């Protein structure tokens, strides 16, 4: 009603999840995902990722597992229940239980 | 410090015993909802490994059935990237009441608009329409998930604060007045005996005067 | 001495003395007059009343231990509101507090230098206790009878739609005896029934 | 007075006594008889009795000594897994509390209504408690070394392949000596340690 | 007898003497002599020394007054910062404590065996005491002032940026006044007034 979720991936997945039914021009004219081909600097990605979190109209948003830890640091320097963040898997890289921020949060409780 | 500077009195010792009886009242209803929280906490990880892991192969199969629309109509990705305009899945907030608290979470909606129901109609769309179905499906499992990662965040929040607050009273606050009465205790029994002595020695005295006689 | 039970003297005349009156330094602090303790005191005189209530009044006994009932509640859910951050309060619960804090804050203590307080006749405390555990009584019937059947009733909207009722079962407490007679005060609080019972049956 | 270890008698003869067998309401209430508390009593005579137990035994000293530091060490786990859930810990850790919760339900305990359980030989406890340690040692080792070699055991796997071996340890304590000759005893038991070391060794 | 200040020789004492120095157990056992209290010692004697005072320095007023109000902040806090877990606290807070805990080990500890600490002169405590408050005040004032423009200076960072002056703060004790000359110590605690400046415009 007033929350659009967000999805940050390769081609395939934004391409997957655009269908999928997400993604909207808002007043300023952007969208709410961005394409990480292999000409992409992790800088751009951090700081795509800030903007959404700055966004507060977001809510949730979607990373595949191999960027949520190619940017692993800066990912988990933001901890808030509202701006949730979710892993999910991806072609090549199958998801990973070992790697989860989440998950981290419950240490040892295996 | 060591001990709540009080003059020890008659009326001290019942008061300390009745901060002593509140603090355990405290203690136990601290307990408790440690104990009930804790116990959501198990069932919330619990469900959401489950989930995740059911997730996981609806997104297989998802990339499968992407995979199947690569080969049968070509490739369309700029066709739907480049004409992105309005969003057909809405969110809206929630929350639900569990142990006094409030954990939010997020309602799935399908906002009644449309931006790609003409795409390749002549080329082929049958593989699009179950590559549709499939992702809709992912995106309701994966709001879902969201949800309850959020809650799980906040419930241990909880949790980490109400134990906070137990040990802290725990550690601190009852030895404390354990002490207070004790030295209390041994006050008043000092009077008790000081005043014992006095009468003891006049009585004496008055024994010895009478004597004389 | 010191406000404590420590004295032989205080403990010789406890032994013998009916009706102990004992007081409350804390509310003496809080300048709640009179300083009654509520919770301590005693009168082992009740059960000698029955037959005088029971010839003349018929009334009184039901609603006193109503009342009673309703006071010790509240001074036990007390601590327990205190510790639990006012948050968890349950629809019964709510219903309690409010009506038990009307009633000390509002039945439950005169001003001496005003000349419609210093004295109430029984009649006038059996009007006042009855008026208002008419209205917590049905209060309650509504909240419990809309909760199982459907939307049930909070607070809120009984404040709303009796919002006129409570300030006129407040000001109950300033029917001057020296301006308005004896049927002149049954009378204003028999129709303040009346409109509590009209504004209760349109919510209901 | 109301179990206050504070009284100046109380205080002095626990300074001059040497044996303490400290008592018990809750495991009354628990049903468990006859109650013992296992962590405030204590023994200070063992030095002298080093010298009779050398002489007849030359194993109670080590068994005992053992199973007070695993019993103590459960008592310290009890919290740890009362933290994870009681369903998941580390192989060794998990055999450790297990064999704890043996030595309370077949060897701390005993029956006074039972005809046959009113009297346990001290040579009959002694081969109990070595038996019960030495299985506890073979399965401590075998696991620990599976651990890093391969195959690691876990407690489902030794449980499951070694049930009847339970329970012929919870069944050892129905020998009844009064009946049952000491010879025969004795050859009852080493058969038991032997048939164990063959499905040790069976098993890995 | 055992401390406690109740007995009847320290209750006549009091009621006599002017200048009170009452010790502490606790910091005793922490080994820091003089074991002051700084909390309930006083002196009657505060305003006969003023003339005194300031017909000869004049720059030691503002730092008693500031010192005992750094004291006493800090002591409030304790309990609060104690109940919390040291977490939730403001810049200026923060400062505070810091400041607290340094002057604490810089000023009040002292051993009068030690070479250097045999004897320590009032011009020389009147120096340290200065250069510690003007730390304060500096150090207050940007925190303060840079905590409502832009990059707000976090205690982690001052510290980083000149935790080698700290050092030199702590070691300020190091002189012996009675070999090494007056004017030596005065320049020597000039200079570094002056280099705590520049470190602090650094980052100013």
């Amino acid at each position: 009603r007033g929350k659009l979720i967000a999805v940050i991936g390769d081609e395939d997945t934004v391409t997957g999840f655009l269908l999928g039914g997400i993604g909207e021009l808002n007043k300023n004219r952007h969208p709410n995902f961005l394409v990480v081909e292999k000409d992409t600097t992790i800088n751009e990605i951090e700081d795509t990722f800030r903007q959404f979190l700055n966004r507060d109209d977001i809510g949730i948003i979607l990373i595949n597992q191999y960027i949520a830890e190619m940017v692993r640091h800066a990912l988990d320097a933001h901890q808030r229940s509202i701006p949730a963040v979710l892993e999910i898997p991806s072609k090549e890289h199958p998801y990973d239980a070992a790697k989860d921020s989440i998950l981290r949060r419950a240490k040892g409780m295996f | 410090k060591d001990r709540i500077e009080i003059f020890p009195s008659r009326m001290a010792q019942t008061i300390m015993k009745a901060r002593l009886k509140g603090a355990q009242t405290g203690r136990n209803l601290l307990k408790k909802k440690s104990d009930a929280l804790t116990l959501r906490f198990r069932q919330i990880l619990k469900k959401i490994i489950e989930t995740k892991m059911l997730m996981g192969e609806v997104m297989r199969e998802a990339a499968f059935s992407l995979a199947e629309a690569k080969f049968t109509a070509g490739d369309f990705s700029t066709t739907v990237i480049q004409n992105v305009n309005k969003a057909q899945v809405k969110i809206r907030a929630k929350k639900d009441n569990v142990a006094g608290v409030t954990l939010p979470v997020f309602e799935h909606y399908h906002e009644g608009t449309d931006s790609y129901e003409l795409t390749g109609l002549a080329r082929g769309g049958e593989q699009l329409a179950k590559l549709k179905r499939n992702y809709a499906k992912a995106v309701e499992l994966l709001v879902e998930l969201a949800s309850l990662q959020t809650s799980f965040v906040t419930l241990d929040e909880a949790i980490k604060i109400t134990n906070r607050r137990v040990n802290a009273i725990e550690h601190v606050i009852i030895p404390r007045i354990e002490r207070t009465l004790a030295y209390i205790i041994t006050e008043l029994d000092e009077r008790e005996r000081e005043e014992f002595y006095r009468l003891k020695k006049i009585q004496e005295k008055k024994k010895i005067i009478k004597e004389k006689f | 001495p010191g406000g404590d039970f420590s004295d032989p003297v205080t403990s010789a005349t406890l032994g013998i003395v009916q009706v102990f009156w004992g007081l409350d330094k804390k509310l003496a602090q809080r300048k709640h007059f009179p300083s009654v303790n509520w919770l301590i005191s005693y009168s082992k005189y009740m059960r000698a009343l029955d037959e005088y209530y029971d010839k003349h009044f018929t009334e009184f006994v039901p609603l006193r231990t109503k009342a009673k009932e309703i006071l010790q509640e509240e001074e036990d859910l007390a601590e327990i509101v205190q510790l639990v951050g006012k948050a968890s309060l349950a629809e019964t619960d709510k219903i309690t507090l409010e009506v038990a804090k009307l009633i000390k804050d509002d039945f439950l203590q005169q001003n001496g230098y005003t000349p419609y307080d210093r004295f109430c006749p029984f009649y006038k405390t059996v009007g006042m206790l009855s008026n208002m555990i008419s209205f917590y009584d049905m209060a309650r019937r509504a909240v419990e009878t809309t909760a199982q059947s459907d939307n049930k009733i909070t607070w809120s909207i009984i404040r709303e739609h009796m919002g006129e009722i409570l300030y006129k079962l407040s000001s109950m407490k300033f029917k001057d005896p020296v301006k308005d007679g004896e049927a002149k005060i049954k009378a204003d609080y028999a129709q303040l029934l009346e409109d509590m019972q009209n504004a209760f049956r349109s919510l209901e």
